[PDB]
């Protein structure tokens, strides 16, 4: 799951 | 993250970006197929974005930010699209009831920011 | 202690069951300012509209957990609880948009 | 649910 | 916006 | 306006  | 955002819709759909050099659309992330898109709230600062990942490997296909006053378009029943400053993404969503899912959730989105 | 969440244009009706045709909600056809409003002291939420012309009531309801909101065509939509049917004739695909987001949202959250 |  |  |  990224950061944005 | 889990714990500063939340998830507000999950839709299906081949995510895309359009190729303006080659007036062609691409699958985002390089190869086609369907995602489960989000848009995630981050609920302290009141910002969204939409994030999506290939069903099969998982790989992130979209992240990308909804700035306050996006233009979103339905184009049709099934394909969305939206545009920033730097690319023009599609969502080509697996079926109506996901388009609808994704679109009133974006809607929400544009309303509150 | 409400918040409207959405302003959309919609002919409110109301089935006849008895006739089986629809019906102007309230009485008087023409078109009405329909709201979704949230009590978020409770999180509950109604739908109130109300006509252009004089302002009368013409639907006043609860939206409950679990509805089944029937989007029957992409201008006419339609729900029900125990005892009337409900549907709103929209003046546009956009107001039918608006306010299909905000009672898909209210749905979700409820 | 009737049609419209 | 392009089309489909 | 009216009450629930």
């Amino acid at each position: 799951x990224p950061p944005x | 993250g889990s714990m500063s955002e939340q998830s507000i819709c999950q839709a299906r759909a081949a995510v895309m970006v359009y190729d303006d050099a080659n007036k062609k659309w691409v699958p985002a992330g390089g190869s086609t197929g369907f995602s489960r898109v989000h848009i995630y709230h981050h609920t302290g600062n009141n910002t969204f974005r939409v994030v999506g990942r290939k069903i099969q490997d998982h790989q992130v296909v979209i992240n990308c930010a909804i700035p306050k006053g996006l233009k979103y378009n339905q184009a049709t029943q099934t394909f969305h699209q939206w545009r920033d400053a730097r690319q023009v993404y599609g969502l080509n969503f697996g079926s109506k009831e996901d388009a609808n899912v994704f679109a009133s959730a974006m809607m929400h989105a544009l309303e509150v920011l």
